[PDB]
RNA sequence: CUUUUGAUGUUAGGGUAUUGGCCUAACAUGGCUAUGACGGGUAACGGGGAAUUAGAGUUCGAUUCCGGAGAGGGAGCCUGA
RNA sequence: ACAAUGCAAGGUUUGUAUUGGAAUGGUGGGAAUUUAAAACCUUCCCAGAGUAACAAUUGGAGGGCAAGUCUGGUGCCAGCAGCCGCGGUAAUUCCAGCUCCAAUAGCGUAUAUUAAAAUUGUUGCAGUUAAAACGCUCGUAGUUGAAUUUCAAAGAAUCAUUCUUUUUAAAAUCCGAUUUUGUUACUUUGAGUA
RNA sequence: AAAAUUUUUUGUUCUUAUUUUGGCUUAGUUACGAUUAAUAGGAGUAGCUUGGGGACAUUCGUAUUCAGAUGUCAGAGGUGAAAUUCUUAGAUUUUCUGGAGACGAACAACUGCGAAAGCAUUUGUCUAAAAUACUUCCAUUAAUCAAGAACGAAAGUUAAGGGAGUGAAGACGAUCAGAUACCGUCGUAAUCUUAACCAUAAACUAUGCCGACUAGGUGUUGGAUGAAGUGCUUCCUUCAGUACCUUAUGAGAAAUCAAAGUCUUUGGGUUCU
RNA sequence: UAUGUUCGUUA
């Protein structure tokens, strides 16, 4: 039974609807309190508004991110 | 794949939401001028939505904007004469052809630089069916090095 | 796909194709080289008319053993030479040396038949009398 | 490169059905392979299917009822006349009491009987029986 | 491949029953071709048709009718609508 | 062709060599007629059939392929045989007789051609090993080429369905109503077809 | 800017102008006007991505061999057994030094890369490709292709260089009935480098290329996602390679084949034979 | 892991 399927989130990429697993976040330094967009997958360096400081490294997925920051997700 | 093997399913997919995302309160009334800024201090449209998705948050220009990138550089006049991929895979053609002037063993880059030049080709064909480029256009060999403009 | 062109229009490159590759069944190439009209001594006829020059006894097959009672024929029509088989049991005697005979086909083209090798044609008359009628039974006249 | 969609939705629809197994997904849809899965359905071959109607020229899913022992594309699509119907028919169809030889005609797509009895004649496009 | 020896076209004329490089003068360099030009072969007059055909096909058509061509081989010409 | 006895099968039915009378052409002669004249055809009158001598042949009998392990002769010879094969003493295959089979006023043979042949394959072949994927890639002609632009509902009629009719954007004609809206391929009807 | 209408100066005829419309330039008004973004393609960006992809330069290693030295003294090589061969002028053997050319073991795999041929010591430079990730760009740019083109093992040819080892030819020694062979000793060309040719191999998975669909499991190579013993290490999912095993109410003549299947229920496209 | 050839034709 292929409409209904619940479980595609898993599945590869260009599933039954095709989808982006990438998305958007905000970061919240700790002791920073700064605003900026972020895109999940980021091909370049990028830097903060507030007070500049590394945020993350752009790898081949994810980025590394920092060891802190509160980053939630712009999904609404 | 045109050439070699592989079929390589690698890509980008867009979003079922065609509209602006909901979330970007920001406004289309100056995103082109942010792209043409980024043209004017020099970058290729190709890149150019990638620094604006990295650095500015704001994906599919086409979605921010009822138009294409590529297609407001024009309205504006920035496009430059040879479009993206034909000026890079002339580029790339320069430079294997600058390697084997130099190393005229190189077998392998000889048979590349026929690959890509049979791209070149190819290309140029569509494109100047299109008027995206002057019907004279022919890509000498001789020529291409400082055709790069 | 089938290793055909199949589009609607690809009709030239499907006749082309036919059209060479016809060239390769013998049969084909034998009913339309222009070499059989003078390769063959009848000139594509189905009998011919020759000057008996002698009798030979050509030797059988392996398999088998005999002694074939041809004729060696010269042709009136070209002046080809041909080997001619005489059938029936006695049918070498009523067939003098300088006798004009009526020569046909073997039955299998320009092939051989049976065991005897390199024999193409048959007499089926010799003296404008046929054989049929001179060797099964003396029904006709006996040879003029 | 693909060349014909409704070939590989047919050859699609019977390899599920062969396997039987009752449901089938045929990604790249079109509106003649609509058309056809509906004379389909109008003859009682398939089920319910339903369109997934995304933003990238949608997928398709329909119910199979094991009811159909081939369904096949004609390509090219030859241009066929009012007047060898019969003959193309007695080659291709299984009897000529059942089955359909499927034409693209100047009316829309339809089975061979239908075009005969509204005359006009078309184009191939497939049969199923 | 064709093009001096008319090949392609323009202009003028001659010629014709009439149009036309049909021919002449000048001029331009054209025209056809792998969708097979130019050649070679045909034991090739073409068609209506014939045989064999489940359907496709394959083979034949000197020969009743139509069209063409010829009167041993070429060429020329009178009379005449 | 037909009728009676013998013989065979069988529950006084069929086939079956003897008889012995009918019918009829082929044939000849005359005529009508036919025909430019004549001939043929058709029709009418005379003779005119029992071994109805008024006498059917051609090609076969190992298999393919219908029909002989019948009798003589020859004896790897002569010969037959499209192919497979037969022939050295028991030859179902040669040369003969008898019988039988086949088609029949027809039956063989040669060559060509069609089907057979899906062994030229568009329908519709094959390509690892049977013949057959170019050493490999690029590439022009050629062949082929993703999806997308206007969709349904209501009624009369066969039996439970099918079948026929109307509208529902926009721009120019008609004072709530009257009317045209790419090109081709393709397909339908025609026209004109000795 | 012109036409249609009218009136009209004016003794066979000479002004003119009036209103409406087809075309030029000018403020404003239209719902003013550009289909997706293909598990098609191309381009891009990113990664202490990958790789024996290629070219050039450079570095190393033993072995073999040459030369020199070294110590000792009868054999050493080689074979089925021998002999040819070397050997008191010291062979073989031991140790050391220097040179030379070739090769690049073990690791090394039903592993990797490449269009194929092919590619394996280090390091550097140059160059290219592929996979993966992408809410980056273009938007049909594509598939297969007669002609044509690039590359194409080995051998072979040409010209320089190189020349250790091996060694088509050749010469011996054997074996044999013979042995021009197989075996042994030597050995020319060749093998290596550069610059040109040649264009062929059982150049083979004897299986053209692109696309779709059809099944389980064991692996393994390269990315990516998510999760956990100790910042480290494994598992899950997924893409792209690459094999293998089982299964076929799939195929086939069968061997066999996850393609050689989805073929008399015969047609996705295309080239060659 | 020394050497060790040949078998007329037909049925």
């Amino acid at each position: 039974n292929p409409d209904p399927v619940e479980e595609s989130k898993k599945h590869k990429l260009k599933r039954l609807i095709p989808t982006p697993n990438s998305y958007f976040m905000d970061v919240k330094c700790p002791g920073c309190l700064q605003i900026t967009t972020l895109f999940s997958h980021a091909q370049n360096v990028v830097l903060c508004g507030s007070c500049n400081i590394m945020l993350c490294q752009p790898t081949g997925g994810k980025c590394k991110l920092t060891e802190g920051c509160s980053f939630r997700k712009k999904i609404e | 794949r045109m050439y070699g093997k592989g079929k390589g399913i690698s890509s980008s997919t867009l979003p079922y939401k065609r509209k602006q995302p909901s979330w970007l309160k920001q406004k289309p009334s100056e995103i082109e001028d942010a792209i043409i800024k980024l043209a004017k201090k020099g970058q290729t449209p190709s890149q150019i939505g990638a620094t604006l998705r990295d650095n500015y948050g704001i994906p599919q220009v086409k979605s921010v904007t009822g138009n294409k990138i590529l297609r407001i550089l024009r309205a504006q006049g920035i496009a430059t004469t040879i479009p993206e991929d034909l000026y890079f895979l002339i580029k790339k053609a320069v430079s294997m052809r600058k390697h084997l002037e130099k190393n005229k063993k190189d077998k392998d880059c000889k048979f590349r630089l026929i690959l890509t030049e049979s791209k070149i080709h190819r290309i140029s064909r569509y494109y100047k069916r299109k008027k995206l480029l002057p019907s004279n256009w022919k890509y000498q060999s001789s020529t291409a090095s400082a055709l790069i403009a | 796909g089938s290793g055909k062109p199949s589009g609607l229009r690809a009709a030239r490159k499907l006749r082309i194709r036919r059209r060479t590759q016809r060239w390769a069944d013998k049969s084909y190439k034998k009913s339309h080289l222009g070499t059989r009209w003078k390769s063959n001594p009848f000139r594509g006829s189905s009998h011919a008319k020759g000057i008996v020059v002698e009798k030979v006894a050509i030797e059988a097959k392996q398999p088998n053993s005999a002694y074939r009672k041809c004729v060696r024929v010269q042709l009136i029509k070209n002046g080809k030479k041909i080997t001619a088989f005489v059938p029936g049991d006695g049918c070498l005697n009523f067939i003098d040396e300088n006798d004009e005979v009526l020569v046909s086909g073997f039955g299998r083209s320009g092939h051989s038949v049976g065991d005897l090798p390199g024999v193409k044609f048959k007499v089926v008359k010799v003296a404008r009398v046929s054989l049929l009628a001179l060797f099964k039974e003396k029904k006709e006249k006996p040879r003029s | 490169v693909r060349m014909s969609v409704l070939a590989d939705c047919l050859k699609t629809i019977n390899n599920a059905e062969k396997r039987g197994r009752r449901q089938v997904l045929i990604r790249p849809s079109s509106k003649v392979v609509i058309k056809f899965l509906q004379y389909m359905q109008k003859k009682g071959y398939i089920g319910s299917f339903e369109i997934v109607d995304d933003h990238r020229s949608g997928k398709i899913v329909v119910n199979l009822l094991g009811r159909i022992n081939k369904c096949a594309v004609i390509s090219p699509r030859y241009d066929v006349k009012l007047d060898e119907i019969e003959k193309i028919i007695t080659s291709i169809l299984p009897s000529r009491l059942f089955g359909h030889l499927i034409l693209t005609t100047p009316y829309g797509i339809m089975d061979h009987e239908e075009a005969r009895r509204k005359h006009t004649g078309g184009k191939v496009l497939g049969f199923f029986f």
